[PDB]
């Protein structure tokens, strides 16, 4: 039979089409060098233009940005200006139009990750001092004090914050499509965060007094976000070291922002179940 | 206020011998193009002299749209300029002195060339830069043929009264 | 058989995603040696008119 | 030296075009972008003209035939070649002083 693959509707069978080849060129094919020399064709033709148009030469300087190469016997003409216009459009598109499209989709946003979260009205349940009592005696980012527990707000580095926010957006986008709250679907929703749910009970269950679940790490690296239209993203670490950040010693040695975010999502999803329990277990990088 | 009220300026202008002259066993010819002027500490600048003369070069050295023939032309070299689709003066750019063909004796062909030259430079009057233009052609043998073009200008500020014709517009180039 | 220069426009940014990491190297190892020198045109084209001769 | 097309294909195309497929009129010059277009051959645009203009003039003055792209397009885009001049590699004369009596292919066709 077929081999099922995870999907928003559960386990389904996947496939592929045959290549068509009718795709318009993307931003990737937009090369500065080819585009610049191209406008030499927009000029007229005649004895005043043939020689100038024939000797057009273009080279890439230090930081890309193809520029015309003036040899020892260059003859100034409008053709130089035409090439200059070519460089302009290649540059302006990259600076102006590419970011607009790049930031328009939750699965490719880079610079506006924080803004996107505000569109989803996302609020973390581990930072409010009046958190729900069911969230455990002491959360991973709380240290006990005589006047009850107290939490500490972490200032993540730039790269880890960008990766974590990007992963959160992807999962939230998937959940807005509606799902059936079963184990197979939930794992797929939160898989970008690199977390997997796993029940503790292995027998029949359905009669015991409590149902317990725990969260396991599927990997020790978020998948970063790539600015350029071509190339793979750069992975970044998902954990944070307590000592390196100079945080109170009472906190756990390693802190996983992804696991905390995933825990909040699942807890809200399965609130209607009256015997749902979470038993978090300490995890360390390999 | 100060009498220098005309604020219109002058842009770049193509000039003869801008890129020097190319020599060959047959003769010496100029290489028109843009000219660079240098200051004492760099800061190069383009020249903007002899506007009307520069304009005439553009008209002569630019192939215009070729006439239909019934056999066709490749799309690359149909002639003309794609930018003419927007001008509202009801004229096309370029010239056609290069499209003549050998007809009858050489004397007839030379006469035809002169007719096309007048019919092309006549556009100068329509734009208003010049008030009259004429070309004189001399045929003195098989090898040596000479052409001369005459363009009449005007001073920037009017000085004569009671002209039969009209003062050409766009005369702020004073040539 | 001594005339080639391959153009492979995939590498670099491409919408048709270039398989990342794959690179191609092109080089020659052995050239051609000997050509024929026929000299019998007077026999095989004897008194036959041809407008154009093309030699590859 | 860096022609991106196999040599003998271009030579065959030039010969076929002039081999009475166009030269039923003996006086027709096979030049320009209208008559001397080797349409059947497609090659990508080269990063450099190949023949520098200083070298193009010398080849034409020495009786050689030079060809180049028919349309200007960005680097890597497909184009077609066309022929600049139709010359027969004829210089000097038996009587050693020079002339250009047979400088053009049309002259040979017209003489016949």
């Amino acid at each position: 039979m077929n081999v099922l693959v995870p999907g928003i509707d559960g386990m389904v069978s996947a496939g592929k089409f045959e290549y068509s080849g009718c795709c318009p060129p993307d931003f990737a094919d937009m090369d500065e060098c080819t585009l610049a020399t191209s406008y030499v064709g927009l000029l007229p033709s005649g004895p005043l233009w043939d020689r100038a148009k024939y000797e057009a030469i273009t080279t890439i300087t230090a930081t890309g940005n193809c520029a015309a190469c003036w040899t020892e016997d260059h003859c100034p003409t409008l053709v130089d200006y035409a090439v200059n216009v070519g460089a302009r459009l290649a540059s302006v598109i990259d600076m102006t139009l590419w970011p607009a499209v790049r930031e328009s989709d939750p699965f490719t946003a880079v610079t506006s990750t924080a803004d996107w979260l505000e569109r989803f009205k996302w609020v973390n349940c581990f930072e409010t001092s009046c958190r729900s009592k069911a969230l455990g005696e002491i959360t991973p980012i709380e240290y006990m004090t005589e006047c009850g527990p107290v939490y500490v707000a972490i200032n993540y580095p730039p790269s880890i914050k960008q990766a974590f926010e990007s992963a959160l957006i992807k999962s939230l986008e998937r959940l807005s499509m509606g799902i059936i709250k079963n184990l197979a679907s939930i794992n797929f929703v939160i898989e970008p965060l690199k977390v997997r749910v796993v029940p503790l009970d292995t027998t029949n269950a359905c009669e015991n007094e409590t149902l317990c679940v725990t969260f396991e790490k599927t990997s020790d690296f978020f998948d970063g976000v790539n600015q350029n239209p071509c190339g793979i993203p750069s992975p970044v670490a998902a954990y944070i070291d307590r000592d390196v950040m100079q945080l109170p010693s009472e906190l756990p040695k390693y802190i996983w922002p992804g696991h905390m975010a995933a825990e909040c999502v699942v807890r809200s999803l399965l609130s209607h179940v009256s015997r749902f329990c979470v038993v978090r277990t300490d995890q360390t990088p390999d | 206020n100060f009498e220098t009220a005309d604020r219109r300026k002058r842009f770049w202008t193509t000039q003869v011998a801008a890129c020097g002259q190319s020599s060959d066993d047959c003769g010496d010819c100029a290489r028109p193009g843009l000219q660079l002027l240098c200051n004492g500490e760099g800061r190069i600048t383009i020249a903007t002299d002899n506007y009307v003369a520069g304009l005439a070069l553009n008209i002569l050295l630019t192939d215009a749209s070729k006439a239909d023939t019934g056999c066709g032309w490749t799309p690359g070299n149909r002639g003309g300029f794609w930018g003419d689709s927007f001008r509202s003066d009801n004229m096309r750019s370029g010239s056609k002195i290069r499209q003549v063909t050998a007809r009858g004796s050489m004397r007839e062909t030379v006469a035809l060339i002169r007719a096309y030259a007048i019919d092309d430079l006549k556009k100068l009057v329509a734009y208003g830069v010049a008030k009259s233009v004429d070309v004189d052609l001399t045929y003195q043998g098989s090898n040596k043929i000479d052409m001369t073009i005459m363009i009449q200008g005007v001073d920037g500020n009017e000085s004569r009264v009671g002209l039969t014709g009209e003062r050409i517009a766009n005369a702020w180039v004073w040539s | 058989g001594n005339h080639l220069s391959v153009i492979y426009t995939n590498l670099g940014s491409c919408t048709s995603v270039t398989p990342e990491g794959v690179t191609v190297a092109f080089a020659q190892t052995t050239p051609g040696s000997v050509n024929p020198e026929p000299n019998d045109y007077a026999s095989v084209v004897n008194e036959c008119c041809f407008a154009v001769y093309v030699l590859s | 030296t860096t022609y991106p097309v196999l040599p003998y294909l271009t030579n065959a195309a030039y010969g076929a075009l002039s081999a009475c497929s166009t030269c039923e009129n003996p006086e027709l010059n096979v030049q320009g972008q209208t008559y001397g277009l080797l349409s059947c051959i497609n090659m990508p645009e080269s990063c450099t003209p190949g023949w520098e203009f200083t070298e193009v003039t010398q080849l034409q003055n020495n009786g050689f035939v030079v060809s180049g792209p028919a349309t200007t397009s960005g680097q890597g885009n497909f184009t077609s070649p066309y022929i600049y001049n139709d010359v027969t590699n004829y210089l000097r004369d038996e009587k050693n002083r020079p002339n250009a009596t047979f400088r053009d292919a049309s002259s040979r066709r017209l003489a016949a």
